[PDB]
RNA sequence: GUCGGAUUUCCAACGGGGCCUUUCCUUCUGGCUAACCUUGAGCUUGGCGAACCA
RNA sequence: UUUGGUUCUAUUUUGUUGGUUUCUAGGACCAUCGUAAUGAUUAAUAGGGACGGUCGGGGGCAUCCAAGGACGUUUUCAUUAAUCAAGAACGACAUAAACUAUGCCGACUAGGGAUCGGGUGGUGUUUUUUUAAUG
C-alpha cells in the first residue's frame, strides 16, 4: 500500500522532469510535501506550485523549471547528529558548492546549510540538486 | 563560473534549450537552431535581423518540437491562435 | 503535450473522464422530481434508484432498479432538480 | 430597547444599529418576531480600498441560523440605512491554543475550535448566499500564499460589489490574502 | 445533564417569546403588502 | 487491495464537495431524525436506511442533513444492535456456508471460502475488540454462531 | 581618523529574545518587594513575589 | 465567586498540663445552583459490508444449494491495512519444466487498434405493435 507519500511525490517530480514537462500533479499532499516544495522553491529549483483542495486530502500542481537535476527521498528517516550531516553530504551530493540535503529538525524542516547555521540536527528527509 | 577575483574561466559556456531549459551538449547532433526573420511594415524580411530558438535533441526526438515551437512562437507574439495553454 | 493547464482543463475533457479522475471528484448522478398520474404528490427520486420506489399515497411504482441508471415507468412527468 | 439587542458591550454605533434593529422590528409585521429573539455581540469597523467602510457584526454562534433565515432582507435594510457602508454578519467563535509539550492538559480541544476550522468558517460566513465550490492556494516564488476562493455562479448579484470588502475584512481578521473567482 | 436541560429551556423560552410576539405581528397590519 | 481475491477494481461513491447541502431540500432535521427512528423501529440495518432515505425522499447523506451520522443517533435513541451490521452479515453468511458444508461434504471450494469468511470474521472481531465496541473475551464459535444471528 | 593593525553614527545579511494580534507559555503560603502609580525642587517618603530563593 | 449536609486533621491561644467543645485554618466525601459556542476530524482513484441488473467451460449434488469478480451507487463502517517465521487448508501420499523459468502490495512514465464484462450518451441503425421500453 501507499506508505511514504513524500516518496511518491518526489518520484512524480523526478519522472515529470525527466520527460521534460513543465507541470506535474501530486496526490495526496501531506504537510511535509508542502514544506519540501517550499524549500525547493526558495532555492530556485521549481517555482510556483498550487494547492488544489478536495475534501479528502488535496492535490498539488507544480510548475517545473529546467533547473532540477534530481530530487529524492531517504527512507527510513535516519537519526542524524552533527557529524552525520557532512558525512551525508559527502555521501549523496554531487559537489561541495551546491546541492541541498533536507532534514526535519525540531525547529522545522530545512536544508543542511541553515541547519548548520542554526546549529541544530534531526531526522533526514531527502535531497535536492 | 568564476574563481576568486575576476579572470573569467569556464571556456564554452553552453547554449540552453528554449523548450525544456536544459543545456545542449557538444555532440548533440539532433539539436537545431531555428532562425526566424522578422518583418518591418512592408511585408519583407530584413537580412541579418532574427529571433532565434534552440531546440534540444530529446524534445525533437519525442515529437514535441512542434508543440513547443507553437508555444514559444505564440509567446513572442508572431503567432496568434494556434497553441492553447488549456489542452 | 508537455505544457498544459492542469488547473483549468476544458469542460469537455473534464466531463469526459471518470468521476474519480477529475480535478476534484464528484458524482455524475442527479435527483429528479417526478409527478405521477392521478394524485399530484411530487416525489424526489435519485437517478440510480436501487429499489422499487413508489408514491407514499398509493402503490404506483415509478422506477424499477437496473444495474446502471434505473428506468422510469411509462406514465411519469419528471424534471431535473 | 437598544440595550436589549446589544449583548454585552455598549458603544455608540452599536446602539445606533440597535435603534435601526428595533425600528425594523416594529415595522414590517411579516418579518416581526423573526428578528426579535436574536442579539449581536459586537460591531467592528473595517476600512477598504474603495473608501466605503464595513460593519462586521459579530453575533453568537448558536443564533446563526436565525440570521441565515432573514439575512438578505436585514442586510438590504442595513445597506439602505447607512450610506457608504457594507454590512457583514459573522459569528464570533473561540480559538483555543494548540497544547504544547510543557503545558498542562486542559481537556481535549474540539476540532471546531482550531484556527484553520474557524478561519474556513468565517470565510464561508463572509459569502453567505453563495456557496463555495472550490478553494486553491497560490504559493508564490517570494514565499507569500494567496488563497483563491471559487464561488457558485448562482445569485452572485447580492455580493458582487462587496468582494474587495470581503478581501479587506479577511485580511484584517486572519492576516491572509484571498482572491475571489466565479467559474462560469 | 444540567447543560442539555438549560439548552432546551432557553430554546423553549426563545420559541415561546417568538410565538408571543408573532401573535402581535399577525395582529398588526402590513402596509408593505398593500403598497 | 481485495485481500481475499485478485481484483483491483475501483467502484464506489463520490461524495460531493458541498458539505452543507443541497439548497433544494425543504424538510427539517427533526423530520428526518424521526424518519430514521421510525424506520429503524421495524428492524432495518443502517445501510438500508441510507439507501431508503436516498431514493424515497431527497436525502443525499444523513451526515450532511443532520449534524451527526446514522447509528450515532440510533445509539442515542437506544436502537443500536448488540453487534454491528458488517460482522453480523459476515457471521450469517458463515453459518449459511457451514449449513451448505454440513449438507454437502464434497463442496471443497466452499470449505476454502469458509476459511476466507472466518478469516474476515476474526479480523473484524479483533478490530472490534481493540476499540471495545465488543467486550474482551468475545469469541466466535460455530455453536454460538447458529444462535448469534438472532 | 594608527602607522600591513584597529573603531564608531551607517546602509545589508545571518542567526536570538520580548510584546500584540480570540494564543496560560501550572499556581498557594512567605519573604527582596522588583523593574516600584512610587517625583521631594531637577536622585525623593508609599505600586503587583521569583528577576532572588524557600 | 457560591449555597447544603457528611467526615478527618489541626496551631496560636482562652490561666497552666490533661478533658470535653465552638468559630476559624486545611482536607476528603455528598447534594443541586449558576459559567461556558457544552463536548464525536475527513470519508484517502485505502479496505470491509449492505443493495441493483448482470457475468462466468467457478464448485457440489441430482438429472436445487450457497459462493465470487467487475460494474453502478450523493448506502454503511471507520483505518479495520501490506507482507508474512510457527501453524493450517487445497494440491495433476504433499510431488512436477507446479513456468510468465519473471514473489506480493503501492505510485509514476510513449503509443495504437482489436476483444471480453459493465456503465454513460448520441433526435444514430434495425426488430416488435410502421412507431413505444427493451434487446
Amino acid at each position: 500500500t501507499r506508505s511514504s507519500v513524500l516518496a511518491d511525490a518526489l518520484n512524480a517530480i523526478n519522472n515529470a522532469e525527466k520527460t521534460g514537462k513543465r507541470q506535474v500533479l501530486i496526490r495526496p499532499s501531506s504537510k511535509v510535501i508542502i514544506k519540501f516544495l517550499q524549500v525547493m522553491q526558495k532555492h530556485g529549483y521549481i517555482g510556483e506550485f498550487e494547492y488544489i483542495d478536495d475534501h479528502r486530502s488535496g492535490k498539488i500542481v507544480v510548475q517545473l523549471n529546467g533547473r532540477l537535476n534530481k530530487c529524492g527521498v531517504i527512507s527510513p528517516r535516519f537519526n542524524v547528529k552533527i557529524g552525520d550531516i557532512e558525512k551525508w553530504t559527502a555521501n549523496l551530493l554531487p559537489a561541495r558548492q551546491f546541492g541541498y540535503v533536507i532534514l526535519t529538525t525540531s525547529a522545522g524542516i530545512m536544508d543542511h546549510e541553515e541547519a548548520r547555521r542554526k546549529h541544530v540536527s534531526g531526522k533526514i528527509l531527502g535531497f535536492v540538486y | 563560473m568564476e574563481n576568486d577575483k575576476g579572470q573569467l574561466v569556464e571556456l564554452y559556456v553552453p547554449r540552453k534549450c528554449s523548450a525544456t531549459n536544459r543545456i545542449i551538449k557538444a555532440d548533440d547532433h539532433a539539436s537545431v537552431q531555428i532562425n526566424v526573420a522578422k518583418v518591418d511594415e512592408e511585408g519583407r524580411a530584413i537580412p541579418g535581423e532574427y529571433v532565434t530558438y534552440a531546440l534540444s535533441g530529446y524534445v525533437r526526438s519525442r515529437g514535441e518540437s512542434d508543440d513547443s515551437l507553437n508555444r514559444l512562437a505564440q509567446n513572442d507574439g508572431l503567432l496568434k491562435n494556434v497553441w492553447s495553454y488549456s489542452r | 503535450v508537455l505544457v498544459q493547464d492542469l488547473l483549468h482543463p476544458t469542460a469537455a475533457s473534464e466531463a469526459r473522464k471518470h468521476k474519480l479522475k477529475t480535478l476534484v471528484q464528484g458524482p455524475r448522478s442527479y435527483f429528479l422530481d417526478v409527478k405521477c398520474p392521478g394524485c399530484l404528490n411530487i416525489t424526489t427520486v435519485f437517478s440510480h434508484a436501487q429499489t422499487a420506489v413508489t408514491c407514499e399515497s398509493c402503490s404506483t411504482i415509478l422506477c424499477t432498479p437496473t444495474g446502471g441508471k434505473a428506468k422510469l415507468s411509462e406514465g411519469t412527468s419528471f424534471r431535473r432538480k | 430597547p437598544q440595550a436589549k439587542i446589544l449583548s454585552q458591550a455598549p458603544t455608540e454605533l452599536e446602539l445606533q444599529v440597535a435603534q435601526a434593529f428595533v425600528e425594523l422590528e416594529n415595522s414590517s409585521p411579516e418579518l416581526k418576531a423573526e428578528l426579535r429573539p436574536l442579539q449581536f455581540k459586537s460591531i467592528r469597523e473595517i476600512d477598504v480600498a474603495g473608501g466605503k467602510k464595513a460593519l462586521a457584526i459579530f453575533v453568537p454562534v448558536p443564533s446563526l441560523a436565525g440570521f441565515h433565515k432573514v439575512q438578505t432582507k436585514l442586510t438590504r435594510e442595513l445597506e439602505k440605512k447607512f450610506q457608504d457602508r457594507h454590512v457583514i454578519f459573522l459569528a464570533e467563535r473561540r480559538i483555543l491554543p494548540k497544547p504544547s509539550r510543557t503545558s498542562r492538559q486542559v481537556q481535549k480541544r474540539p476540532r471546531s475550535r482550531t484556527l484553520t476550522a474557524v478561519h474556513d468558517k468565517i470565510l464561508e460566513d463572509l459569502v453567505f448566499p453563495t456557496e463555495i465550490v472550490g478553494k486553491r492556494v497560490r504559493y508564490l516564488v517570494g514565499g507569500n500564499k494567496i488563497q483563491k476562493v471559487l464561488l457558485d455562479s448562482k445569485d452572485v448579484q447580492q455580493i458582487d460589489y462587496k468582494l474587495e470588502s470581503f478581501q479587506a475584512v479577511y485580511n484584517k481578521l486572519t492576516g491572509k490574502q484571498i482572491v475571489f473567482e466565479i467559474p462560469s | 445533564n444540567r447543560q442539555k436541560e438549560r439548552l432546551a429551556k432557553r430554546d423553549a423560552a426563545i420559541a415561546k417569546m417568538k410565538e408571543e410576539a408573532a401573535l402581535e405581528a399577525s395582529k398588526q397590519p402590513d402596509l408593505k403588502k398593500m403598497e | 487491495g481485495r485481500m481475499h481475491s485478485a481484483g483491483k477494481g475501483i467502484s464506489s461513491s463520490a461524495i460531493p464537495y458541498s458539505r452543507n447541502a443541497p439548497a433544494w431540500f425543504k424538510l427539517s432535521s427533526e423530520s428526518v431524525i424521526e424518519q430514521i427512528v421510525k424506520y429503524a423501529r421495524k428492524g432495518l440495518t443502517p445501510s438500508q436506511i441510507g439507501v431508503l432515505l436516498r431514493d424515497a425522499h431527497g436525502v443525499t447523506q444523513a451526515r450532511v442533513i443532520t449534524g451527526n451520522k446514522i447509528m450515532r443517533i440510533l445509539k442515542s435513541n437506544g436502537l443500536a444492535p448488540e453487534i454491528p451490521e458488517d460482522l453480523y452479515y459476515l457471521i450469517k453468511k458463515a453459518v449459511s456456508v457451514r449449513k451448505h458444508l454440513e449438507r454437502n461434504r464434497k463442496d471443497k471450494d466452499a470449505k476454502f471460502r469458509l476459511i476466507l469468511i472466518e478469516s474476515r470474521i476474526h479480523r473484524l472481531a479483533r478490530y472490534y475488540r481493540t476499540v471495545a465496541v465488543l467486550p474482551p473475551n468475545w469469541k466466535y464459535e460455530s455453536a454460538t454462531a447458529s444462535a448469534l444471528v438472532n
